[PDB]
């Protein structure tokens, strides 16, 4: 997901203004779906919500909208066990031999007869929470087991969240009602204003577990590879109670990352740290945010945000529907100087010539480069050394760059790489002139529609994930609910599409709609005053009671 | 009773709900999703009741790709009815009224519905729903960030035997 919010300071009007660009599933339990909601008096909301919720997600109302990403903060953690070494079903705390519950489940399953057999199922808890196996990573052998503690299990506060946020009148008021309740599962919100604040916060439901406490209470081994993962044979290492967060456990508002700022503030899916560069976010606890290096979409948003001209609208709209790839800024420059080196090299010449001739961009009529470059830097990703400037944590917007062809070994494998992804390619099904478009679809029904984009892994701002599926990739996640909205006097003015439309049904007149126009990149006007809804021709009306 | 909603509808089906209240804004909703989606929530809240495996045998998946056998043993798991119960005890009043609105909206719309924009129709599985379903899937959402990524390491975690 990206989302930007643009404070008094940057916007062209000295108002605030939000990019709302989620990456969701097209299908499924977190498909989103439109709606406005009015209580008159009292609640006037509009967004998208998700399947079964009632209550709006991400949105606008009269004076702020806001958005979320998911965040990179931890919301459960393992615990490893310490085994009775005369017994795997029983486990050390403080050295006391104590038993795990089991609970057993019932299933009825449909034959193949058609009729149905009942199937038992124990699961095995500890105090901490279920046990999990993860086989060859985290095994439950006579030694050690691992369970995992969900703080999100406890929160019962998450419908009244939203519900709240739906009612919130700025983003001074947004804070107070998300620190107040501490209801956000697991995302960021970033929201704007019309008074031209930026609002920036990771404030969601993260485990406790007080400074002193980490260095002997983590596994080493685990934390270093990112998994939240506690010592479980401590009750030192229990999560820590503080009587200011909301729920017994977790971490309280106060020790969450928050920017408040009339400049802009983003976020990509990275930590809080550099949500705006110009004040980083740092010294927070590891189960929270970390000075880790940024992907290439937040690189993306901040080479286009840095500096100290006005934002427009339609400048915002175009980091989406430019679909620039801009992982291809990080490498193409040195890729085409090897392949220039390279020049009669028979493996290498359809590769050079279709990476050549690209427009480094996800639309629908880009070139068969595209292909090429995913490819390649599937490949190059697996290789050691290979950066001509590194990760420097003392320039994270600009590092890592380039290709070290200078070291022998690295212009070697980066060649093989090239050779070997352009091999892939080949083999594949792909016309001759076929361009991105002919391949990136979604179906609808009997029929495919061109769906422009490309994975968030190759800096593609307007991201989409697909899947291979016959002669295709099928579109499967990436934008979905997408909306601009700026504060001119009459009422919010908001833009934007549910790429994916409305309805999942083929029989609905609402299942290809927005998609065609998704394809063709139209963002639309969100309709939310009575003088905006009146104003459309398609208007239909239906009271209903019982 | 005493369930009223108003909705208009503007270009691409965007509905926009009126209501006096939460019971009336949830009716609002839940018809207004259910003449787009009702087949989409009926599968959800199979899945996040259990119950894949006993309509669509152990061969299919969820829409998240889980196995239906293993997807069902970890929702039974997590949606206990003391867990459904103690997060209903927890809900504010406006909470339980949205939730009860939306719920009877949805069943409105099934009740009168012709297949003109329902796919499933006639399906065993296209029915009724309850506020519990709600809860039922509000609780998967809750776990996406946690237990739920290890759905299938809870269903296979069993304890060693006489191994070497
Ligand atoms: C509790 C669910 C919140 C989902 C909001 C969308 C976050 C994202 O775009 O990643």
């Amino acid at each position: 997901s990206n989302a930007i919010a643009v404070g008094s300071e940057r916007s062209a009007d000295g108002k605030g203004m939000l990019l709302a660009n989620p990456h969701f599933p097209w299908n499924g339990a977190m498909r989103f779906y439109q709606m406005h909601l009015t209580i008159p008096g009292r609640l006037d909301v509009m967004g998208a919500s998700l399947p079964g919720l009632p209550v709006v997600n991400i949105g606008f109302s009269r004076h702020l909208a806001w958005t979320h990403t998911v965040d990179t903060s931890s919301h459960f953690t393992l615990y490893r066990l310490a085994l009775d070494p005369k017994d795997p079903r029983r486990y050390l705390v403080d050295g006391r031999s104590l038993p795990l519950e089991e609970k057993s489940v019932a299933i009825e399953v449909r034959g193949a007869d058609g009729k149905l057999s009942r199937v038992e199922h124990k699961v095995y808890q500890s105090i901490y929470g279920p046990l999990v196996v993860w086989p060859g990573k985290l095994d439950w052998n006579r030694s050690e087991a691992y369970a995992l503690r969900d703080a999100n299990l406890e929160n019962t506060r998450v419908l009244q969240q939203w519900y709240s946020i739906n009612q919130a009148s700025d983003v001074a008021d947004l804070r107070r009602r998300v620190e107040a309740l501490q209801g956000i599962p697991w995302v960021n919100t970033l929201a704007a204003d019309e008074q031209g604040n930026a609002l920036y916060m990771n404030q969601s439901v993260v485990p406790y577990l007080k400074p002193e406490l980490i260095p002997a209470c983590a596994i080493p081994q685990l934390v270093a590879e990112g998994l939240p993962a506690l010592q479980g044979q401590d009750s030192r290492c229990a999560w820590s109670r503080d009587p200011a967060a909301a729920q017994a456990g977790i971490t309280p508002a106060a020790q969450l990352p928050v920017l408040l700022r009339r400049d802009f503030v983003q976020n990509s899916n990275d930590s809080a740290w550099l949500t705006n560069p110009a004040s980083p976010l740092q010294g927070f606890s590891p189960l929270v945010s970390q000075e880790k290096p940024i992907g290439p979409r937040a690189r993306y948003a901040l080479s286009r945000l840095q500096g100290k001209q006005p934002l427009e609208a339609k400048t915002l709209e175009e980091m989406v529907t430019a679909n620039h790839v801009f992982s291809a800024d990080q490498v193409l420059p040195d890729l085409l100087r090897l392949c220039r080196d390279n020049q009669g090299e028979k493996s290498l010449a359809r590769a050079c010539a279709a990476l050549a001739q690209w427009d480094r961009g996800a639309n629908l009529d880009s070139g068969s480069g595209f292909v090429y470059f995913q490819r390649f830097m599937q490949r190059f990703a697996e290789l050691d050394g290979a950066w001509k400037e590194p990760f420097d944590a003392q320039r994270p917007l600009d590092t890592p760059q380039g290709i070290a062809l200078d070291r022998p070994q690295v212009a070697t494998q980066v060649r093989q790489a090239l050779a070997d992804a352009a091999a892939e390619v080949e083999k594949s099904g792909i016309p001759d002139g076929a361009r991105w478009g002919d391949l990136q679809v979604s179906t609808r029904g009997q029929e495919r529609i061109a769906i422009p984009g490309g994975d968030g892994h190759f800096g593609v701002y307007n991201a989409i994930q697909s899947v291979r599926k016959g002669d295709h990739l099928e579109v499967v996640g990436g934008t979905s609910y997408i909306q601009l909205v700026t504060f001119p006097e009459e009422g919010p003015k908001a833009r934007g599409l549910l790429a994916f439309s409305q309805s999942s049904d083929p029989r609905s007149p609402h299942y290809r709609d927005q998609t065609e126009l998704f394809s063709r990149q139209q963002w639309q006007t969100l309709p939310f005053s009575d003088r905006q809804i009146d104003a459309d021709p398609q208007l239909q009306r239906l009271s209903i009671r019982e | 009773t005493g369930l009223a909603a108003d909705i208009r509808w503007t270009a691409y089906g965007v509905p926009h709900i009126r209501a006096k209240d939460e019971r009336g804004l949830g009716y609002g909703i839940g018809y207004a999703y259910a003449r787009d989606n009702a087949c989409l929530l009926a599968e959800e809240i199979v899945t996040a009741r259990g119950e894949r495996a006993r309509y669509f045998g152990s061969e299919g998946k969820s829409s998240a790709e889980l196995d239906n056998l293993p997807s069902d043993i970890f929702y039974a798991w997590l949606n206990q009815p003391e867990a459904l119960q103690a997060f209903w005890q927890a809900q504010t009043p406006a909470v339980r009224q949205l939730l009860e609105g939306y719920a009877a909206g949805f069943n409105r719309f099934l009740r009168e519905a012709d297949g003109k924009t329902t796919s499933c129709l006639g399906q065993p599985w296209l029915r009724a729903i309850a506020t519990d379903d709600l809860l039922r899937l509000t609780r998967r959402l809750l776990v996406e960030g946690g237990v739920g990524q290890f759905a299938d390491a809870l269903v296979a975690a069993a304890p060693p035997g006489a191994e070497k």
